[PDB]
């Protein structure tokens, strides 16, 4: 559900 | 004589110095006298700890904000389970305080450090534009270890507005000398992930940056590509020690990992490098670290000679970044000339790609022209193409002095039909090539299916100049 992940 | 820091935890810093010479060469630009000082880092994270005990007699108001709250203070979130640790962790790397008998030490312990808030929600174009572009003549370098998703399926690259904070960083910031941006290359080795597939990463505004084993090896995570530049040490296997750094809470961590843990001490060695010359352009720090980097005892399969003699490799780039080889060549450097840029479209037709496809094409790289190249950085082969199945497809671009860069491999989750639509996949390992003469482009099926698609758009992109080479 996230665009960007670390 | 330079002294040693006492920290507690320096002892356990494997990675910046010792007698093995499995280390990134730093106490050697110490003893310089190169510590960081005047230089300003900003991690782009989810928040900065900025009363934490290592971090806070370094820490700049200046070089930090807070995108997701829309407030100037990027102190992170606290839950139970210490979520916003992450940028806390990078923070430590570059820049934790020196002998003041707390945790350990940053590459560059001197340096001026702060943060961006702005994972700890939606992240929008909007939202990295604004970090990427925040107060850009006063931060120097920016360290991002996130990025799209590594489940190795994913094609996603920086959107309208980060593009345009990416153009604008490196042309009018840091006076014009341009805007510093460090990334890590991914995490998606268990996925066979590619990092040309991650815009980011495979943009040449910034340096790609991968990780090595403390025994010399490619990391379990490790993404392999092109576009990757150069490597730093981060964790491995559960017998191979791990990074040292500031953790939430105001504690310390002897436990930091992934491809996160590498870009931060890159990010602390070009600090360094900085305050041997401050006069050094983007582009000239890309130059520093092609000449300087190391491959010596990193196993890989894939170490190539490029043209000009140089080992180069999809894992680890040039290699092992080397602090006091940076910090020494940068003192004399002699700026490079301009940056040109050559445009060569290829096909005069649509072809075919079937089992295999190659398309040969003899170039002159703008002979005659004020932008002719002879002496390259970046290349760049933008693609448009069709396909039934994008996993399968596996590309090589090959340049006239022989060296064959892999831009893409592989990738056996990736079932999508989307194709690519003029994707600008880049190689770093023809650096300081000639760049005129005969380039192959390779497509082929690696798999046994009936596979089928068509080649629409192939334009060959050369950046560099045409003076000033030095002998190979
Ligand atoms: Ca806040
Ligand atoms: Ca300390
Ligand atoms: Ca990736
Ligand atoms: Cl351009
Ligand atoms: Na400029
Ligand atoms: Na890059
Ligand atoms: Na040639």
């Amino acid at each position: 559900a996230r665009r960007r992940k670390k | 004589v330079y002294q040693e820091p006492t920290d507690p935890k320096f002892p356990q810093q494997w990675y910046l110095s010792g007698v093995t010479q499995r280390d990134l060469n730093v106490k050697a630009a110490w003893a310089q006298g190169y510590t960081g000082h005047g230089i300003v880092v900003s991690i782009l994270d989810d928040g900065i700890e900025k009363n934490h005990p290592d971090l806070a007699g370094n820490y700049d108001p200046g070089a930090s904000f807070d995108v997701n709250d829309q407030d100037p203070d990027p102190q992170p979130r606290y839950t139970q389970m210490n979520d916003n640790r992450h940028g806390t962790r990078c923070a430590g790397e570059v820049a934790a305080v020196a002998n003041n008998g707390v945790c350990g030490v940053g590459v560059a312990y001197n340096a001026r450090i702060g943060g961006v808030r702005m994972l700890d929600g939606e992240v929008t174009d909007a939202v990295e534009a604004r970090s990427l572009g925040l107060n850009p003549n006063h931060i120097h370098i920016y360290s991002a270890s996130w990025g799209p998703e590594d489940d190795g399926k994913t094609v996603d690259g920086p959107a309208r507005l980060a593009e345009e904070a990416f153009f604008r960083g490196v042309s009018q910031g840091r006076g014009g000398l341009g805007s510093i941006f460090v990334w890590a290359s991914g995490n998606g080795g268990r996925e066979h992930d590619s990092c040309n597939c991650d815009g980011y990463t495979n943009s040449i505004y910034t340096l790609s940056i991968s990780s090595a084993t403390q025994f010399g090896n490619v990391p379990w995570y490790s993404e392999a590509c092109s576009s990757t530049l150069a490597t730093t040490y981060s964790s491995g296997n559960q017998n191979e020690k791990q990074i040292v750094t500031t953790d939430l809470r105001q504690k310390c961590t002897e436990s930091h990992t992934g491809t996160s843990a590498s870009a931060p001490l890159a990010a602390g060695i070009i600090a360094l490098t900085l305050e041997a010359n401050k006069n050094l352009t983007w582009r000239d720090m890309q130059h520093l670290v092609v000449q300087t980097s190391k491959p010596a005892h990193l196993n890989a399969n894939d170490w190539a000679t490029n043209g000009v003699g140089r080992k180069v490799s999809h894992s680890y780039g040039y290699g092992l970044l080397d602090a006091g080889a940076m910090v020494a060549l940068a003192q004399n450097w002699t700026t490079v000339a301009p940056q040109r840029k050559c445009i060569i479209d290829i096909l005069t037709e649509p072809k075919d790609i079937g089992k295999r496809l190659e398309v040969r094409k003899t170039v002159t790289a703008c002979l005659g022209e004020p932008n002719h190249i002879t002496r390259l950085e970046h290349a760049q082969a933008r693609l448009t193409l069709s396909y039934n199945r994008r996993g399968d497809l596996a590309i090589h671009l090959v340049s006239p002095m022989g060296t064959r860069s892999t831009l893409l491999a592989a990738r056996p989750h990736d079932y999508s039909a989307d194709g690519f639509n003029d994707w600008a996949f880049m190689t770093t390992h023809s650096w300081d090539e000639d760049p005129s003469g005969e380039w192959v482009l390779e497509i082929e099926n690696t798999s046994e299916a009936n596979n089928y698609g068509t080649l629409t758009k192939f334009t060959l992109v050369l950046y560099g100049t045409a003076s000033g080479s030095l002998v190979p």
